[PDB]
C-alpha cells in the first residue's frame, strides 16, 4: 500500500509538470498562428 | 477660419479647412449646431485633417460648418467638482446642475523632466495592516489589482479613499474606462450610502460610447488629479493624491480598435503598432515631485490567462506592487482577502524600508510558505505523526491568518463595529511579538477582527 | 437637385450612387422599384448604400430619391402573435398590421443616472438555471455552445414558461433554413405561447443587410413595454451569424481588414445593442408618459445565442461579446452524449446579479443544491472507491449523485415555482435517500403529480405570493409525508 502510495504521489506530481509545459508551448503557438493570417490578409488588401 | 465635413465613414471623419489655418494635432473641433465634437488625429495633403468624433454620426451630412478651439480637450478643474460624475468633455450626467468652477486645463501635457523628480523614495501608509507589512506602496508608485468579482475589490477602493483623507488629508479621483452602466449605478449608489462621495471627484466612459471616448477618459482623471496635487495651502506643502483606474486593458483595447479604425499595419497579435509609447504616455505623468504626490491603483485584466501576451508584458514593466484577492480566503472568513503569498511589492528591500521590517517581513512569509507545504501531509498522511516545530509553525501559521484581518470603517454602518486604523509601528510590534513566541497561549479566537495587538490582548483577557 | 441621384455600379447587392449631397448617414434612400436603400459610406463624390430587397432588378443609370427620414419600423401592442420581415412586413399572409405608430432603428441606451438596481425575477422553467444561474428582468444572459447542443430548445423554453407572468417576448432568428422557422413558429401555436410573441425572421436566403439590421429592429419593438412600465423579453437566435453578415458587408464596402478580417468597429456593434437592455427607474416612466403612469419601473431582458467551433472560445467574437453580458451558460458536447439532457456545465457558468433576482423561497433553498453540486464536484473519482471512504464522505458522494440525476429535465415542460420548490425541498431533507440512483427522475414527477390534484390551493398560494413562512413548511413537509406513505412510484 505504502509503495502504491509513493509511486501514485510520483504520477501526479509529473502530471502537474507537464500540463505547465504544454500550456507554454499552446500560448506560443497560439499568439504565433494568430500573426500569420494577419499577414496573409495585408497581402490580400495589396492585391489590387 | 471655418471648414466642413468632406467623408463621413462610421466614426472616422474628414475635414478640410483653409490653406493655413490647419488645426495642430489633438486639437479639439465642434460642429456647429450640434452637440458633436471632433478631435485630431491625423494631418494630411491639402490642408485637410483626420479626426475621430466623441459621439454619433448618425444624422451627420457631409458640408456641414466646424469652428475649431485651438486648444486641445479643456475640461473644468477645482474644489467644485467633488462629489459630481462627468463624461470625457466633463459634463455632468447626474442632473444635478452645473459645476460652477469656472477653470479648465488641457488633458494633453508632458510629462515631467528629469530634474523635476523626487529626491527620495518616502513610503505611504494605509492604515491596513496586511498591505503596510508585505506589499508597502511609495508616494508616486503604481499598484495593480488582481482579482475577480465578489472578492470585495469596490469595498477596498472605498476604505482606501476614506483612508487616505482621514490620515494624510488627501483626495481621491475615480476613472471608469469602459466600464458597464448597472455596475456604474451600484457603485454611485454605494459611494453615497457610505458617505465617501464628498472625497471624490468620477469620470465615466461608458462600454456603449465609441472607442474613442473610452481611449481618452483616463486623461481627464489624470488631469483632476495633477491640479488636486498642485493646489498650494499656506506654507504650500501641495498635497497627496490618489487615482484610480476601473481597468486598464480596455484602455489598451480602446487604442487597438482607434489604430484599425484609422487604418495601419497590425502588429504582433493583433496589437497597434504603438503600444507601449502609448501606454508610457499615461504611466510616466503619474510620479513625485517636490511640490507632491500622486498614486495609481488600477486594475488589471490578464487575456486568455496568458502572462506573456504584448498587453500584461507592457502592462508590467511600470508596476510597484502588485495585491492580488483570492476567492479561497473570502470563503475562509479572513477579510480584507488579500493573497499574502502571492502578492509582491519591489519596496520590500533593506534599503527603503530598513532592516527590521524586513526581516520581520520575510520571516512571516517563510512561515506562511512553510504552512502551505505542510497541509497536504496532513490531508493525506494524516495529522499530527509530526515534530512539535512543525505543530509550532501550524498554529503560528493560523494566530497570524487571523490577525490579518481587521474591520474597516466604511462598513460601521452596516455592522455596527467602529473601523480600525492601526499605525504600522503597532503592526510591526505586534508581528514581533508573535513570532517571538511570547503570546503562545492567546486562544486564537481573540486574532479575528480585532484591530491592534493590545487590544487583542484586552479581548483575550475578558473572553 | 440634392434629393435625386444615378446609380453607377451594382454589385453583390451593394450599389454606388453619384448625387444626393445633402443625404445623411443611416438615411433611407427610394429605388425606382419600389424598393429601399440604407447609407453607410459618404465618400467624397459616391454615396454607398445597402439595398432591402433584390437586387437583381437594379441597373445603372435608374434614379434614387432621398426620403428624408433614419430607418423606422412600426411598434405597438398589434404586432403580437404575427410573424414578421426585419423591416416590419408581415410574411405568414394573415393580413396587414394596423401599425398606430412608429419608432427609430437606431437608439442610444439610458445614462446611468436613470437605471434601477436588478431584484425582479425572471422564470424559465429549468431548475439547474433557476436554482442555479437566476436571471432578473434587466439581465443579460448569453447561452454559449457548439452546434446540435441545446441552445434553440432552452430559448423557446423560456419564452413558452411566461404564461402567468405579463411578460411579452419577442423572437429573433437570425440566417436560419426557413423549414425551421416554420416549425418553430407551429410549435409555439400549438402550445399557446404565440397569444403573447412576436417574430422577426431573416432567412438564410434574405440579403446580408437584413439579417444585419434586424437584432436591432427586434429590440426596437422590444423597448416598446420598458418606456411604459411594462416587462419584456428578447432573444437572438445567432449574434454570430449577423457577425459574418457584418463582416461581409464590410469588406465588400472596403474597410480595412483585421483578425479573422473582421472591421475595427466590430466590437462596438456588439457593445451598442447589449447595452439597450436595462431596467429604467420609476422618475424615466414618469418622465417618458408625461404622467400618464406612475409608481411603476420597466425592464427589457436579453438571451443572446453563440455558436463556438470545437470549444474554441478564446476565438475573436466570443471573447468580444464574453466580457458585455453579465453571466454565461456553458452547454457542453460531452454532457449531451452521456445523457444530461439539459446539458448545463455547472463550474465554469456563472451569473454576476446572484440571489438577488430570486423569490424568497427559492433563495433559502439554493443553497443546499449549491453545496451538494460542490460537494459532487470536489469528489467524483471516488465512484469506484466508495466502500475505502468513511461514512460522512461516502453520504455525500450519494447525495451528490441523486442532486445531479435530478437536475435533468424534458423539452416542452417547464416546470412551475412551486414545482421547483417542492423539489428542492424533498432534496434538500432526507426524503430522496432511500430511492434508487436510476429512479429519481421518476419518482420527482410523480411527486409532483400527487400535488396540483390534492393540495392545488397551496399550489396556487406558492405560485402567487412566493412567501416563505413555518405554515407553508408545515403543509409541504406533511404533503411529501403522505405521498410516501401512501401512494407509490
Ligand atoms: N432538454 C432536452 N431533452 C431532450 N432532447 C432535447 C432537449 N433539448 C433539445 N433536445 C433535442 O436535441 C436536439 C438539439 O436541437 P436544438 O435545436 O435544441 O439545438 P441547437 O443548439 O439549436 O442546434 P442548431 O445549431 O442545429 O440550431 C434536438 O433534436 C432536440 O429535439
Ligand atoms: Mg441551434
Amino acid at each position: 500500500q505504502s509503495a502504491r502510495m509513493v509511486a501514485m504521489k510520483a504520477a501526479t506530481d509529473n502530471a502537474g509538470q507537464l500540463i505547465k509545459d504544454l500550456q507554454l508551448i499552446y500560448n506560443k503557438l497560439r499568439q504565433a498562428a494568430i500573426t500569420q493570417e494577419i499577414s496573409e490578409i495585408v497581402g490580400g488588401a495589396a492585391a489590387v | 477660419s471655418s471648414g466642413r465635413i468632406i467623408q463621413i465613414i462610421g466614426a472616422v471623419i474628414d475635414v478640410e479647412f483653409e490653406r493655413t489655418s490647419v488645426p495642430k494635432i489633438y486639437d479639439a473641433l465642434q460642429v456647429d449646431g450640434t452637440e458633436t465634437t471632433l478631435e485630431v488625429q491625423q494631418q494630411l495633403g491639402d490642408g485637410v485633417v483626420r479626426t475621430i468624433a466623441m459621439g454619433s454620426t448618425e444624422g451627420l451630412k457631409r458640408g456641414l460648418t466646424v469652428t475649431s478651439t485651438n486648444a486641445p480637450i479643456s475640461v473644468p478643474v477645482g474644489t467644485a467638482t467633488l462629489g459630481r460624475i462627468m463624461d470625457v468633455l466633463g459634463r455632468p450626467i447626474d442632473e444635478a446642475g452645473p459645476v460652477a468652477t469656472e477653470e479648465r486645463l488641457p488633458i494633453h501635457r508632458q510629462a515631467p523632466s528629469y530634474a523635476e523628480q523626487a529626491a527620495s523614495t518616502d513610503l505611504l501608509e494605509t492604515g491596513i495592516k496586511v498591505i503596510d507589512l508585505l506589499c508597502p506602496f511609495a508616494k508616486g508608485g503604481k499598484v495593480g489589482l488582481f482579482g475577480g468579482a465578489g472578492v470585495g475589490k469596490t469595498v477596498n477602493m472605498m476604505e482606501l479613499i476614506n483612508n487616505i483623507a482621514k490620515a494624510h488629508s488627501g483626495l481621491s479621483v475615480f476613472a471608469g474606462v469602459g466600464e458597464r452602466t448597472r455596475e456604474g449605478n451600484d457603485f454611485y449608489h454605494e459611494m453615497k450610502d457610505s458617505n465617501v462621495l464628498d472625497k471624490v471627484a468620477m469620470v465615466y466612459g461608458q462600454m456603449n460610447e465609441p472607442p474613442g471616448n473610452r481611449l481618452r477618459v483616463a486623461l481627464t482623471g489624470l488631469t483632476m488629479a495633477e491640479y488636486f496635487r498642485d493646489e498650494k495651502d499656506e506654507n504650500g506643502k501641495g498635497r497627496d493624491v490618489l487615482l484610480f483606474v476601473d481597468n486598464i486593458y480596455r484602455y489598451t483595447l480602446a487604442g487597438t480598435e482607434v489604430s484599425a479604425l484609422l487604418g495601419r499595419m497590425p502588429s504582433a497579435v493583433g496589437y497597434q503598432p504603438t503600444l507601449a509609447e502609448e501606454m508610457g504616455v499615461l504611466q510616466e505623468r503619474i510620479t513625485s515631485t517636490k511640490s507632491g504626490s500622486i498614486t495609481s491603483i488600477q486594475a488589471v485584466y490578464v487575456p486568455a490567462d496568458d502572462l506573456t501576451d504584448p498587453s500584461p508584458a507592457t502592462t508590467f514593466a511600470h508596476l510597484d506592487a502588485t495585491v492580488v484577492l483570492s476567492r479561497d480566503i473570502a470563503s475562509s472568513g479572513i477579510y480584507p482577502a488579500i493573497d499574502p503569498l502571492d502578492s509582491t511589492s519591489r519596496q520590500l528591500d533593506p534599503l527603503v524600508v530598513g532592516q527590521e521590517h524586513y526581516e520581520i517581513a520575510r520571516a512571516v512569509q517563510n512561515v506562511l510558505q512553510r504552512y502551505k507545504e505542510l497541509k497536504d501531509i496532513i490531508a493525506i498522511l494524516g495529522m499530527d505523526e509530526l515534530a512539535e516545530e512543525d505543530k509550532l509553525v501550524v498554529y503560528r501559521a493560523r494566530k497570524i491568518q487571523r490577525f490579518f484581518s481587521q474591520p474597516f470603517h466604511v462598513a460601521e454602518v452596516f455592522t455596527g463595529a467602529p473601523g480600525k486604523l492601526v499605525p504600522l509601528k503597532e503592526t510591526i510590534r505586534g508581528f514581533k511579538g508573535l513570532l517571538a513566541g511570547e503570546y503562545d497561549h492567546i486562544p486564537e479566537q481573540a486574532f479575528y477582527m480585532v484591530g491592534g495587538i493590545d487590544e487583542v490582548i484586552a479581548k483575550a483577557e475578558k473572553l | 437637385a440634392k434629393n435625386e441621384g444615378t446609380i453607377v455600379m451594382v454589385s453583390d447587392g451593394i450599389v454606388r450612387i453619384h448625387g444626393l449631397a445633402d443625404a445623411m448617414y443611416g438615411e433611407m434612400i427610394e429605388f425606382d422599384g419600389g424598393l429601399f436603400g440604407m447609407a453607410l459610406n459618404l465618400e467624397q463624390d459616391s454615396v454607398g448604400a445597402v439595398v432591402l430587397g433584390n437586387y437583381l432588378s437594379l441597373q445603372e443609370g435608374q434614379k434614387a430619391r432621398c426620403t428624408g427620414r433614419v430607418l423606422e419600423v412600426p411598434v405597438g401592442p398589434e404586432l403580437l402573435g404575427r410573424v414578421v420581415d426585419a423591416l416590419g412586413n408581415p410574411i405568414d399572409g394573415k393580413g396587414p398590421i394596423d401599425a398606430k405608430l412608429t419608432d427609430a432603428v437606431e437608439k442610444v441606451a439610458p445614462g446611468v443616472i436613470w437605471r434601477q438596481s436588478v431584484d425582479q425575477p425572471v422564470q424559465t422553467g429549468y431548475k439547474s438555471v433557476d436554482t442555479m444561474i437566476p436571471v432578473g428582468r434587466g439581465q443579460r444572459e448569453l447561452i454559449i455552445g457548439d452546434r446540435q447542443t441545446g441552445k434553440t430548445a432552452m430559448a423557446i423554453d423560456a419564452i413558452i414558461a411566461q404564461k402567468n407572468s405579463g411578460i411579452k417576448c419577442v423572437y429573433v432568428a437570425i440566417g436560419q433554413k426557413q423549414s425551421t422557422i416554420a416549425n418553430v413558429v407551429r410549435k409555439l401555436e400549438e402550445t399557446g405561447a404565440m397569444a403573447y410573441t412576436t417574430v422577426v425572421a431573416a432567412a438564410a436566403a434574405d440579403p446580408a443587410a437584413m439579417q444585419y439590421l434586424a437584432p436591432y429592429s427586434g429590440c426596437t419593438m422590444g423597448e416598446y413595454f420598458r418606456d411604459r412600465g411594462e416587462d419584456a423579453l428578447i432573444i437572438y437566435d445567432d449574434l454570430s451569424k449577423q457577425a459574418v453578415a457584418y463582416r461581409q458587408i464590410s469588406l465588400l464596402l472596403r474597410r480595412p481588414p483585421g483578425r479573422e478580417a473582421y472591421p475595427g468597429d466590430v466590437f462596438y456593434l456588439h457593445s451598442r445593442l447589449l447595452e439597450r437592455a436595462s431596467r429604467v427607474s420609476a422618475e424615466y416612466v414618469e418622465k417618458f408618459t408625461n404622467g400618464a403612469v406612475t409608481g411603476k419601473t420597466g425592464s427589457l431582458t436579453a438571451l443572446p445565442i453563440i455558436e463556438t467551433q470545437a470549444g474554441d472560445v478564446s476565438a475573436f467574437v466570443p471573447t468580444n461579446v464574453i466580457s458585455i453580458t453579465d453571466g454565461q451558460i456553458f452547454l457542453e458536447t460531452s454532457l449531451f452524449n452521456a445523457g444530461i439532457r439539459p446539458a448545463v456545465n455547472a463550474g465554469i457558468s456563472v451569473s454576476r446579479v446572484g440571489g438577488s433576482a430570486q423569490t424568497k423561497i427559492i433563495k433559502k433553498l439554493s443553497g443546499g443544491i449549491r453545496t451538494a453540486l460542490a460537494q459532487y464536484r470536489e469528489l467524483a473519482a471516488f465512484a469506484q472507491f466508495a466502500s475505502d471512504l468513511d461514512e460522512a464522505t461516502r453520504k455525500q458522494l450519494e447525495h451528490g449523485q441523486r442532486v445531479t440525476e435530478l437536475m435533468k429535465q424534458k423539452q416542452y415542460a417547464p416546470y412551475s415555482i412551486a414545482d421547483q420548490a417542492v423539489s428542492v425541498y424533498a432534496s434538500n431533507e432526507g426524503y430522496m435517500a432511500d430511492v434508487e440512483v436510476k429512479k429519481i427522475v421518476d419518482f420527482d414527477a410523480a411527486l409532483i403529480a400527487y400535488f396540483r390534484s390534492e393540495y392545488a390551493p397551496l399550489m396556487k398560494q406558492i405560485d402567487e405570493t412566493g412567501d416563505y413562512n413555518k405554515d407553508i413548511e408545515a403543509a409541504i413537509k406533511a404533503g411529501i409525508e403522505s405521498f410516501k406513505a401512501t401512494q407509490t412510484y
